[PDB]
């Protein structure tokens, strides 16, 4: 793989690490909580 | 290569939806490759301890017909996460049929740009429906089963006839830029992102050139970018953003 393709792949994995993976569980958990709060 | 396709396809943006000036904020991971009206049904649902909903980021209305990933890239990527979006109410959101029609018009423009003979128009309504459903139900396999053929070019040609791209500068409030641009130079070598910018938008070369939330090297061949970092509408949506 040429330098530029290596670059794109690295940057997309990094991107996912920062954006999707960081937030998935906490957003799911928060929504569980939100749904549990809606029961009053 | 195939992993880049998937990584692009599965991109998510963490997003906080807050009601405009009691409603808790609502958090959601948005698909970068989709459209707001498609994926925000539950946001509309949720903001109804109230007695026609629209979205805005830092004063800018977020338009239904742009991909979510582009909107974020251009408007909010300079800011910290989650994307802070403000939810607004009208006293009186296009149809799914309206979105599907926009999407397909975009694919058709991209097709007419890429091929001497229109591949999309040689397909059956079946295949078009599978393209849309593929996008709508977040199914990479079903979508790319058809999208494959849209990414073919005859082997002897070294690339598409013209690359389908749109360049965005700073805000969606300024029209995007388009013009005919071939993937291969006269000499026969492959055109780069750098070459595209140099031609179509010389002032981007201080600035950030962002595609799907990352910054490719300018030396990246444009043909490959087209095949790999296009959105599902088969366009390269490119942001030019002020640093940082």
């Amino acid at each position: 793989f040429p330098r530029w393709k290596r670059h794109i792949s690295e940057q997309l994995r990094r991107r996912d690490r920062l954006q999707r993976q960081a937030f998935e569980e906490i957003i799911l958990q928060y929504n569980k909580l939100l749904e549990k709060s809606d029961l009053h | 290569d195939k992993d880049v396709l998937r990584d692009v396809w599965f991109g998510r943006i963490p997003t906080c939806f807050t009601l405009y000036q009691e409603a808790e904020p609502y958090y959601l991971l948005l698909p970068r490759v989709s459209y707001l009206t498609l994926v925000t049904d539950k946001v509309k649902k949720h903001f109804q301890k109230v007695m026609e909903i629209w979205f805005e980021y830092e004063g800018t209305p977020l338009k239904w017909h742009y991909p979510i990933g582009l909107l974020f890239d251009l408007l909010a990527s300079s800011s910290a996460l989650p994307w802070n979006i403000t939810v607004h109410f009208k006293s009186f959101c296009p149809s799914k049929d309206a979105i599907e029609a926009h999407f397909m018009s975009c694919m058709k423009e991209a097709d007419a740009l890429k091929h001497k003979s229109q591949v999309i128009n040689e397909m059956q309504k079946k295949d078009h429906k599978q393209l849309w459903m593929g996008l709508q139900n977040d199914r990479f396999d079903q979508f790319w089963a058809i999208n494959r053929k849209l990414m073919e070019y005859p082997a002897e040609e070294n690339g598409f006839r013209y690359i389908p791209f749109r360049i965005y500068q700073t805000t969606t409030e300024r029209p995007f830029i388009q013009k005919l641009f071939r993937p291969v130079a006269a000499d026969g070598q492959l055109h780069t992102l750098g070459d595209l910018l140099k031609e179509v938008c010389p002032s981007a070369i201080k600035n950030q050139v962002m595609i799907h939330g990352i910054e490719p090297m300018l030396e990246t061949p444009l043909q490959w970018l087209s095949e790999h970092l296009s959105y599902p509408d088969n366009f390269l949506h490119i942001s030019i953003i002020p640093q940082p």
